């Protein structure tokens, strides 16, 4: 129902584990999920936190600066705008960052279907 | 606010 | 890529005629469709295009920057990622924006089922 709520709590919970250990984000995806990074494109829960972990940073921290949410199709699903800031390391400036989900309802719970993400520069 | 039918 | 070129296709179409006359977008809109605008929410192409109307500005050009794109689902729909820049009343000072559209088959084109729109300060 409350897509916003839903949103919230699942974006929190996913850039949660990303900056806690990102290796663990597969159970989030499935067999069919694509995630375009930036320009590379993987299909698949193996390739996409393949793709994440090869990302040579030690520490990373995601802050939000926007969130928007509206049910997908009358079914179900959801889409989720982000933007916001990424920190890399000991870097004192962020980078500018937005991302889409395209959220599936596993039953009694989520999984991405759709992860566009891209960093944005001025 | 946000419904289908 | 193919749905980045179908997605552009459709794009450039959609913001080709918001920046000659957005008040003439009806038609990419149905009755189920939804516009978050900088938080604003819109159901139908009325109210849809009613607000995007009340933009308080006389000119608008859309230069996009990034624009990524990926089939929603198996069935056709697509779901595309815009980073850019919106330039108003002929003034050279860009306005970033990121935008996430859904789109929904209809004929060779699309219609627009969701449209979440945000500011993106640079």
């Amino acid at each position: 129902l409350d897509f916003n709520t839903l949103a919230q709590n699942f974006t929190q919970f996913y850039y949660n584990q990303f900056d806690t250990d990102r290796s663990q984000l597969g159970n989030l995806y499935r067999n069919e999920s694509m995630l375009t990074f930036e320009t590379s494109q993987l299909q698949g829960a193996k390739d996409i936190v393949e793709k994440l972990v090869s990302l040579p940073f030690q520490k990373v921290q995601h802050r939000i600066t926007t969130l928007d949410a509206q049910p997908a199709s009358p079914y179900g699903d959801v889409l989720v705008m982000i933007t916001g800031d990424l920190l890399i390391d000991e870097e004192q400036n962020p980078q500018r960052f937005s991302q889409v989900f395209h959220l599936i309802p596993d039953g009694n719970s989520y999984y991405v279907f759709n992860d566009i993400f891209r960093l944005n520069y001025s | 606010g946000f419904s289908f039918g």
